[PDB]
């Protein structure tokens, strides 16, 4: 590539993006990981969710499961009213960069 | 960590690449460019010799030997040496015991 | 003469030097046998140059250049070293250094050469004769 001009930092904001999400992904393994995140989960939580499904929509928790082991958690989720009963409309597109 | 997080969130709310034209292409190119370098330095290692478990007790193994006087720099192999090679059990000591 | 090969080319010069050093050592002539350790270098060289890999031609070379009656010690610890470099495990070569610089009053040095030697094999006679 020809980085000389707006794209001089393009191979750096690279390595930036990567890591400072690693570190909140570090971050993130150090929220569940502690006591007092094990205390906060119950009852009367909200949390910003997570996956392919659903994309930082916010929930609020309903209940913890008795099973800690398996922490499978029966949670309130958002998500956008299904517009749609097909699957085949369903494709893969642009792979979202990491934006500021 | 968190620190740094902070800073590094600081640094790409500022970067010129995320205002070029040519942003998305090169960048993804970028990632799947580094994702193969990655994964090839590793495959490189897992043939290479640092993979051997016991290869730093094989250097000091080595290191011991040449603090007595059995072993020349660069590994050739000396008088002392020499007699115990052909030695049933208790080498180091019963050589030792023979030169003293 | 019917079949031209390195190793007849070397044994001839070491029969020469044979000769010459049986010639010497009965005391019947001296300075009449320069002739003979002349094409006994002569031979030795041709072998030397025919094949230069060989530690053997070397060292022989080495051992015939430093004879009494003609003294090149130069060209002698030159031959040694290039017979050491041609093949490591070598005691022959190292023994006969620690000879030459034995004789010329280098006690430590040519200690550490016979040291060498007897190290690359324990059981060799001239190194542990040097030692003593």
């Amino acid at each position: 590539p020809d980085m000389t001009g707006q794209l001089v930092d393009l191979p750096e904001y690279y390595s930036w993006g990567e890591e400072l999400t690693e570190t909140q992904h570090m971050i993130q393994r150090r929220i569940m990981e502690s006591v007092n995140g094990l205390k906060s989960l119950s009852a009367g939580r909200v949390v910003v969710v997570k996956n392919q499904e659903h994309h930082n929509a916010l929930g609020v928790i309903l209940q913890v499961s008795s099973n800690s082991t398996s922490r499978v958690f029966t949670t309130l989720v958002l998500c956008d009213k299904p517009l749609s009963q097909d699957p085949q409309d369903r494709g893969p597109a642009t792979a979202e960069v990491p934006y500021p | 960590g968190g620190l740094r997080a902070r800073k590094l969130e600081e640094l790409i709310q500022g970067a010129q690449c995320v205002h070029s034209p040519r942003f998305p292409a090169q960048y993804l190119k970028l990632r799947e460019r580094m994702q193969i370098q990655k994964e090839m330095e590793r495959l490189r290692f897992l043939l290479s010799d640092q993979s051997l478990l016991l290869l730093p007790e094989y250097h000091q193994r080595v290191e011991v030997l040449r603090t007595l006087g059995y072993v020349d720099e660069a590994g050739t192999v000396k008088l002392a040496g020499r007699v115990a090679c052909a030695m049933s059990s208790h080498e180091l000591l019963l050589t030792e015991l023979m030169f003293d | 003469k019917l079949m031209s090969t390195s190793n007849t080319w070397c044994d001839l010069g070491i029969n020469y030097y044979r000769q010459a050093q049986h010639l010497a050592e009965t005391g019947s002539n001296m300075n009449d046998l320069k002739e003979l350790l002349e094409k006994s270098l002569h031979c030795l060289k041709k072998a030397v140059r025919l094949d230069s890999n060989n530690h053997l031609y070397w060292n022989a070379l080495g051992v015939v250049a430093c004879y009494s009656g003609i003294g090149n010690y130069a060209l002698a610890q030159h031959c040694f070293i290039k017979s050491i470099q041609s093949e490591q495990i070598n005691a022959v070569a190292w023994t006969n250094l620690g000879v030459l610089y034995l004789t010329n009053e280098n006690i430590e040095q040519a200690h550490e050469a016979f040291k060498m030697a007897q190290s690359l094999d324990p059981s060799y006679l001239m190194c542990w004769i040097g030692q003593a």
